[PDB]
RNA sequence: UGGCUCAGCGUGUGCCUACCCUACGCCGGCAGGCGCGGGUAACCCGUUGAACCCCAUUCGUGAUGGGGAUCGGGGAUUGCAAUUAUUCCCCAUGAACGAGGAAUUCCCAGUAAGUGCGGGUCAUAAGCUUGCGUUGAUUAAGUCCCUGCCCUUUGUACACACCGCC
């Protein structure tokens, strides 16, 4: 707990964990995105409408300071 | 061995204690046996009527 | 309660007693507290007595004559 | 200033009058002089009558009491506001208050 | 029926005390499309009863100067918060709501002017109507303080406060609290 | 950063006394400048297109795009006079400061607080004060515990009155 030294620019092994993993779970912000792969936040605000692009993520509120996305429905 | 949490409704306001105001004494009825009546002082706005918790059974009582 | 229901015994008689002597008469707040939880926690209340030291004439009461100054 | 004609005591017609013990901080007091209480109270307190007659194996146990003889020397009894300082009319009279007994 | 905020229909959720039933008010008559209203809720005692909980939080929720009377952002972090709460959870965000306010507010504390040996004195149990008081404010400070120097934003600060106090995993800053007071309280007896 | 979109007090050309409030057009990036005007005023400024807030962008938990302290250079306005910088603008530096000990201030409903706008001061001007408006709560409907106040009783060796007397 002195510096956080987030990811700026992705790599390999982030950036996979992100296209795998990411949209699996109920509640995906840019947030949420940022403290649990370390990346910075600037880069999970744009990779986050990189996938709501490819469609395998649904926005729900497009707030310009909460802006909430989700997993698909499954089942 | 232990006694369990239970609720208990005001009948009557007594009057204010604690020498601030923090406090209002009033007579609580039993609801598991309303024969069964103790007095408690409980703090925060207390009127008729109104159930409240207690973590135990007797605790206090004074006349003011 | 707790000690006595497990040695058998479901009755008591409760002999009450103060301080005594030529010291207080009076029983503290404890009394009516104890006396109270005994019948309370399922035990039987009988005959209670007073067992206090009530002398006819004491010796000398400790504090002087002056008393206790506060 | 003479106070009371009474000079604070009961004595009148005897020259001594053998002390007592403040119940309260042990202090000599005249026998006379000392405010004397005499306290019928309960055994048992006022709100723990019913819980008592639950578990009393006489139905109709009759409830004890206690009887305590308390004496204060002045300092005691005006610290417990047991007697109060009263007026220069008021200080006369010498009937005991009123019990409020209804 | 109401659908506040648009939705979440308030004749599902219930409360499971009846100390709580009648201080708390999600009930249908106190039911509202948006939680603002200036209906004069402080002009007379036992008048913030009846004023609907989602406003109470919504009241609270300002604090710290910077937030004093901006009410439309705080609609709009509890408008977001609900919303997110319900996406975790899959449940009526009312009934969270409920949930976390019971299991937040203390049962008992202790408050004396004498000699004290730890905080205070004397332990008192304290009156369901503040119960509710503590409780919102518990969890606004949990939500507020969680969220002062971390990347996560109020809404989702607000969500896992009362996600956490709901549930109950000694993780809420208002259960936290509450568990310290009973426990004082205890000592105090 | 851009867009959206709503106030109310009040002032405005002067005896001496010189010093008004400003719509519009053009020039400049800005502070500013030049000409037409209007208003001695519910007539004009002015539907006072205020701020906050709201809606989108960027930033992303670092003394960072927080903060603007200190300091260099340059340009205008007011005045006779701007250096010890009057005020304002632009480009430069980016200091402490991560919610502050003992203590302590104010406060009960359109209140605190956030937030701007008029007046007074003024040739130049507000971090001051006096009023106005917007957004708008938490707790409390009690107590004499602390600090005090009133009435009665009481004691006093006090009367410059307990910060007394001794
Ligand atoms: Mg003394
Ligand atoms: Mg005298
Ligand atoms: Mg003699
Ligand atoms: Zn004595």
């Amino acid at each position: 707990r002195d510096k956080l030294n987030n990811l700026v620019l992705f790599d390999k092994a982030t950036y996979d964990k992100l296209c795998k993993e990411v949209p699996n779970y109920k509640l995906i912000t840019p947030a949420v995105v940022s403290e649990r792969l370390k990346i910075r936040g600037s880069l999970a605000r744009a990779a986050l409408q990189e996938l709501l692009s490819k469609g395998l993520i649904k926005l729900v509120s497009k707030h310009r300071a909460q802006v909430i996305y989700t997993r698909n429905t499954k089942g | 061995r232990v006694q369990p949490i239970k609720l208990a409704r005001v009948t009557k306001v007594l009057g204010r204690t604690g020498s601030q105001g923090q406090c209002t004494q009033v007579r609580v009825e039993f609801m598991d046996d309303t024969s069964r009546s103790i007095i408690r002082n409980v703090k925060g706005p207390v009127r008729e009527g109104d159930v409240l918790t207690l973590l135990e059974s007797e605790r206090e009582a004074r006349r003011l | 309660a707790q000690r006595c229901k497990e040695l058998g015994i479901t009755a008591l008689h409760i002999k009450l007693r103060a301080t005594g002597g030529n010291r207080t008469k009076t029983p503290g707040p404890g009394a009516q507290s104890a006396l109270r939880a005994l019948a309370r926690s399922g035990m039987k209340i009988g005959r209670i007595e007073d067992v206090t030291p009530i002398p006819s004439d004491s010796t000398r009461r400790k504090g002087g004559r002056r008393g206790r100054r506060l | 200033t003479k106070k009371r004609r009474n000079n604070g005591r009961a004595k009148k017609g005897r020259g001594h009058v053998q002390p007592i013990r403040c119940t309260n901080c042990a202090r000599c007091v005249p026998k006379d002089k000392a405010i004397k209480k005499f306290v019928i109270r309960n055994i048992v307190e006022a709100a723990a009558v019913r819980d008592i007659s639950e578990a009393s194996v006489f139905d109709a146990y009759v409830l004890p009491k206690l009887y305590v003889k308390l004496h204060y020397c002045v300092s005691c009894a005006i610290h417990s506001k047991v007697v109060r300082n009263r007026s220069r009319e008021a200080r006369k009279d010498r009937t005991p208050p009123p019990r409020f007994r209804p | 029926d109401i659908k506040l905020f648009g939705k979440w229909s308030t004749d599902d959720v219930q409360i499971n005390d009846i100390s709580l039933q009648d201080y708390i008010a999600v009930k249908e008559k106190y039911a509202k499309y948006l939680p603002h209203s200036a209906g004069r809720y402080a002009a007379k005692r036992f008048r913030k009863a009846q004023c609907p909980i989602v406003e109470r939080l919504t009241n609270s929720m300002m604090m710290h100067g910077r937030n004093n009377g901006k009410k439309l952002m705080t609609v709009r972090i509890v408008k977001h918060a609900f919303e997110i709460i319900h996406l975790l959870t899959g449940e009526n965000p009312l009934q969270v709501l409920v949930n976390a306010i019971i299991n937040s507010g203390p049962r008992e504390d202790s408050t004396r002017i004498g000699r004290a040996g730890t905080v205070r004195r004397q332990a008192v149990d304290v009156s369901p109507l503040r119960r509710v008081n503590q409780a919102i404010w518990l969890l606004c400070t949990g939500a507020r303080e969680a969220a002062f120097r971390n990347i996560k934003t109020i809404a989702e600060c607000l969500a896992d406060e009362l996600i956490n106090a709901a549930k109950g995993s000694s993780n809420s800053y208002a259960i936290k609290k509450k568990d310290e007071l009973e426990r004082v309280a205890k000592s105090n007896r």
